[PDB]
C-alpha cells in the first residue's frame, strides 16, 4: 500500500502538469494571432506614410 | 481558414521562427530525449511504448484475428472460471 | 522438475501476451497514418487547382 | 515522397516574376518531413517485430 | 529532468522513506531466521537423544 | 521585437514541460517484472541545482 | 583461505566500476550544459535577419529619380544568406548532439546494471562467509546437479 | 463446425461494409476544382443486380 500511495501522487502531478500545458498552448495561439494583426497594421501605416508627398 | 503560423509566414516582414513550422501542435520530436529501448530478456515481458497514456480511445477498429486473452476490454461476453 | 516446468509455462504465457499487444498497436498505427496522409494530399491538390 | 518531390522541383523553371512563395513550397516541406519521420518510426516498429 | 525543472517534491521524500523502512525490514527477517534455525537445531538434538535411548 | 522574445521564451517553457510529461508518464507505466530494472548507486543522492516548487 | 582470496578479487572490480560510472555521469552533465548553450545561441540568432529584411524594405522605399543598387543591397543579401546557412548548420549539429546523448545514456545503463549485480553477489558472499562449524544457520539438505551446473 | 461457417460469413460481411466505408468517404472527400473530375458515359445507367435497403 505504500507503493499504491506513491502511484496516486504521481498521477495527480501528471494532471497538474497537463492542465498547465493546455493553458500555455492557448496563450501561444492568441500570441500568434496578435502578432499577425500588428504586422498588417504596420504595413498599412507604412503605405499611408508613403502617400504623404503628392 | 488557415493556421496563424502559416498566415504569419505568408507575409513580407520576417518574424517566423528558425524552424520548420509552429510547434505547440507537434509532439516529442524537435529535440526530445529519453528514448526508452527494451532489452530482450527471456524470462520477462517485452512491454513497448512505455508512454502509456490513458486517453480517449475510439473502440471502433478492433478486429484482432485471435485475441483469446484476458483482454478485449469493455464488452467481453466471457465466462468467469471453473476453479479446481 | 516442477520448478522447470512452471518456468517454461510462464515463459510461454509471457510471449503470448507480448505478441498480442504488439499486434494491436501495429494494427491501430496502420490505418491512422494512412488516413492522415490521404487528407494531406487531397488538400494540396485542391488548392493548386 | 517520390511524387511530392517531383511536384516540388519543377517550379524552379518559373522564369522571372511568377517565381513565388506559395502554398506548394509551404506545405511540401512539412509533408516531406512528416513522411520521413513516419517511415523511420515504421522501421522502429519493424525491428521490434 | 531538465535544466531548471529539476524540482524536489514530496515523492522524493516518500521514496527515501520506503527505502529506509525496507532495510529495517530486511534486518528483521534475518533476525527471525536466526531463531528459526536455532529452534530446529534444538529439535534435532532432542531427537538424537531419544533415538539413543530407544 | 518585444513580442518576439516573449514568443521564444514561451516556446522554451512549453518544451520543458512536455519533456517532463513524457518522463514521468514513462515512470508511471513502468511497474514490476521489468526488463531494465536493477539496483542502483546512491539513488539517495541529491540533485545539484535543487529547485523548489 | 580460498574464499578470502576470491572476495578481495571481487572487491577490486567493484571499486573501479563505481568510479567509472561516476565520471560517465559527470561528462553527461557537461554535454547537457553545452547543448543548452547551443540552444541559447540559436535563440539569439533570429533578430538580425528581421532587421536586415526591414532595412531592405526601407531602402526600397525611395523616390523615382533617386534609387540605385550598390554595396548596401548586395551586402544585405550576403548577410541574409549567412544567417540562413548558420541556422541549418546549428540545427544539424544539435541533432547529432542529442543522438550522442542517447548513446551515452544507454552505455551508462548497461554498465550500471552489471555493477549492481557484482554488488549483490559481493554482499551475499560476505554475509555467508561469516559461518563457523559450531554456530547456527547449519542445515542438512540432499545433494543435486544444479550444485554442479 | 457450425460456429466456423458463422464466423467466416460474418468476416465476409465485415470486409464488404468496410469497403463501402472508404468508398463513401472518398465520395465525401472530393469537391470542386479536382484534377480527376471528367464527363463520364451514361450517368443515367441503372445497376444490373438492382438490390434495395
Amino acid at each position: 500500500w505504500d507503493e499504491h500511495d506513491n502511484r496516486t501522487r504521481l498521477a495527480e502531478r501528471i494532471d497538474t502538469v497537463n492542465r498547465w500545458k493546455e493553458t500555455l498552448d492557448k496563450c501561444l495561439t492568441d500570441l500568434d494571432a496578435e502578432i499577425d494583426s500588428l504586422a498588417q497594421a504596420k504595413e498599412s501605416a507604412e503605405q499611408n506614410l508613403q502617400a504623404k508627398n503628392l | 481558414g488557415l493556421p496563424p503560423a502559416y498566415t504569419q509566414h505568408l507575409r513580407e516582414m520576417a518574424f517566423w521562427d528558425p524552424a520548420i513550422t509552429a510547434q505547440y501542435l507537434n509532439s516529442g520530436p524537435r529535440w526530445g530525449c529519453m528514448q526508452w529501448r527494451d532489452r530482450q530478456i527471456r524470462g520477462k515481458e517485452f512491454v513497448v511504448t512505455r508512454n502509456q497514456f490513458g486517453a480517449k480511445l475510439p473502440w471502433r477498429s478492433d478486429y484482432v484475428p485471435l485475441l483469446s486473452l484476458p483482454q478485449r476490454p469493455r464488452f467481453t461476453a466471457q465466462d468467469f472460471r471453473q476453479r479446481g | 522438475w516442477y520448478r522447470s516446468n512452471l518456468v517454461s509455462f510462464q515463459e510461454s504465457n509471457s510471449s503470448r501476451h507480448n505478441s498480442e499487444r504488439l499486434r494491436v498497436d501495429t494494427s491501430r498505427l496502420i490505418q491512422d497514418k494512412y488516413q492522415q496522409i490521404r487528407k494531406t494530399q487531397a488538400h494540396s491538390t485542391q488548392n493548386l487547382g | 515522397l517520390k511524387v511530392a518531390q517531383t511536384r516540388l522541383d519543377e517550379r524552379t523553371r518559373r522564369p522571372n516574376v511568377e517565381l513565388c512563395r506559395d502554398m506548394a513550397q509551404l506545405r511540401l516541406v512539412n509533408e516531406v518531413y512528416e513522411v520521413d519521420e513516419t517511415i523511420q518510426t515504421l522501421q522502429q516498429r519493424l525491428r521490434d517485430s | 529532468r531538465s535544466n531548471v525543472e529539476l524540482c524536489r517534491d514530496q515523492t522524493q521524500y516518500g521514496l527515501i522513506d520506503e527505502v529506509h523502512q525496507l532495510e529495517a525490514t530486511i534486518n528483521t527477517m534475518k533476525q527471525k531466521l536466526a531463531q528459526t534455525q536455532n529452534a530446529l537445531d534444538a529439535l534435532f538434538k532432542h531427537l538424537a537423544r531419544i533415538q539413543a535411548d530407544i | 521585437c518585444l513580442l518576439q522574445e516573449i514568443r521564444q521564451q514561451l516556446n522554451s517553457d512549453h518544451r520543458d514541460k512536455m519533456e517532463t510529461l513524457e518522463i514521468d508518464r514513462g515512470c508511471l507505466s513502468l511497474n514490476l517484472t521489468s526488463p531494465n530494472i536493477s539496483l542502483k548507486v546512491n539513488p539517495t543522492r541529491i540533485p545539484k541545482d535543487s529547485t523548489t516548487l | 583461505r580460498k574464499v578470502g582470496e576470491r572476495l578481495e578479487d571481487m572487491h577490486c572490480w567493484k571499486s573501479e566500476l563505481q568510479r567509472e560510472i561516476d565520471e560517465l555521469s559527470s561528462e553527461t552533465d557537461l554535454m547537457m550544459a553545452q547543448k543548452l548553450r547551443l540552444q541559447r545561441a540559436l535563440d539569439a540568432t533570429s533578430v538580425p535577419y528581421s532587421i536586415a529584411t526591414d532595412n531592405l524594405q526601407c531602402r526600397e522605399r525611395r523616390q523615382h529619380p533617386d534609387l540605385v543598387r550598390d554595396y548596401v543591397e548586395v551586402e544585405l543579401l550576403k548577410e541574409t544568406e549567412l544567417i540562413r546557412n548558420i541556422q541549418e548548420l546549428l540545427k544539424r549539429t544539435i541533432g547529432q548532439a542529442v543522438d550522442q546523448i542517447r548513446l551515452n545514456r544507454e552505455h551508462k545503463e548497461s554498465c550500471e546494471m552489471n555493477w549492481s549485480d557484482k554488488v549483490e553477489v559481493y554482499n551475499i558472499d560476505d554475509t555467508c562467509s561469516r559461518y563457523t562449524n559450531e554456530s547456527t544457520q547449519v542445515q542438512f539438505y540432499p545433494h543435486s546437479s544444479k550444485f554442479e551446473e
